[PDB]
């Protein structure tokens, strides 16, 4: 591991990773809400497919709201969150970190008028950050608050507050990097050597398998029938890493796992 | 350093990657991500087939390049 991925370090930069990992925690219960991962202001096509593909969500009703954190430069990311108003209306709100209007960024301005110029915009144009690395817990911190419909951290109140949600995000990471690796173990041992892997197959291995417990299989395999197990979807490593990451089991015994 | 594969099916891959990494770490990284033996594949940067037991440096591989892969038929 490099040394810029020490989460103890109080300047600790934040990934696009690390943000999508926190946004899909504190608001990926919620199935109505479009976490966008990865979009950014120097990315025009891939930036209005993405908006049109949301806007077009928002509109059919197959998603609420949306979250998106929009990389505009080096460590520097802007909260876009998306919704439907009161007034049958598709309602923007943004907010810059650094207090810099929605109108600076033209080519984010220029997509969304191509795309929906009868869009509401509130920027809330709020000074957040104090320094270089503290854009990314304020980007996920307003994102929350913007799809809750709660109000920002003010410019006062971001001062105050910007140790503490940096500290209790970067306690987040530290739990889901830990679970992350242990359901990256679990997926190993029950892949074996294989590229890919059906679901029936991934429940064989489960029966099969000499390390877990009769009682363990249970609790997993139970968890993973609460949500899996219907088509007998083919997955990989990621897809499998990512399932059994989602499971009850690999949260509550993560470090038996490992250890 | 972020690196992109382009594949013929018109998708980019994205992965993450070392200048120390081999070919085959490569090449794992792809079966992990889609699925794809790493015998089933070549690699290519800019007109170079990429060999297993180099690695991404030996090319010069940079930050955000692109590399093509062509999967085997049969075999």
């Amino acid at each position: 591991m490099a040394n810029d991925q020490d989460l103890s370090n109080p300047e600790y930069l934040y990934t696009e990773d690390d943000i999508n990992q926190l946004l899909k925690h504190y608001l990926g219960l919620d199935d109505r809400i479009s976490i966008i991962q990865h979009v950014a202001l120097n990315e025009s096509l891939l930036l209005k497919q993405t908006l049109h593909q949301v806007l077009s969500d928002i509109f059919s009703g197959m998603q609420e709201k949306a979250v998106i954190p929009l990389h505009t430069g080096n460590n520097h990311w802007v909260a876009m969150a998306i919704k439907l108003g009161m007034n049958d209306d598709i309602v923007i709100s943004y907010n810059d970190p650094m207090g810099v209007s929605i109108d600076d960024k033209v080519t984010l301005i220029n997509c969304i008028k191509e795309l929906c110029p009868g869009a509401k915009i509130n920027d809330l144009q709020t000074v957040q950050q104090t320094n270089v690395y503290d854009c990314g817990p304020f980007v996920v911190d307003n994102l929350i608050k913007m799809s809750q419909g709660q109000p920002i951290l003010s410019t006062e109140e971001a001062k105050q507050q910007a140790q503490n949600i940096r500290q209790s995000q970067v306690n987040f990471l530290s739990e889901n990097r830990m679970i992350t690796s242990a359901a990256a173990a679990l997926a190993d041992t029950l892949l074996k050597n294989n590229n890919r892997i059906t679901e029936g197959v991934l429940v064989d291995r489960i029966f099969d398998n000499k390390i877990l417990s009769v009682q363990e299989k249970q609790q997993l395999l139970n968890n993973l029938l609460d949500n899996h197990i219907k088509e007998n979807k083919s997955l990989t490593k990621e897809s499998l890493t990512r399932m059994l990451a989602s499971t009850h089991f690999v949260q509550q015994q993560a470090n038996v796992l490992l250890n | 350093m972020q690196i992109f594969v382009k594949t013929l099916t018109g998708k980019t891959i994205t992965l993450e990657v070392e200048p120390s990494d081999t070919i085959e770490n490569v090449k794992a990284k792809i079966q992990d991500k889609e699925g794809i033996p790493p015998d089933q594949q070549r690699l290519i940067f800019a007109g170079k087939q990429l060999e297993d037991g180099r690695t991404l440096s030996d090319y010069n591989i940079q930050k955000e390049s692109t590399l093509h892969l062509v999967l085997r038929l049969r075999g």
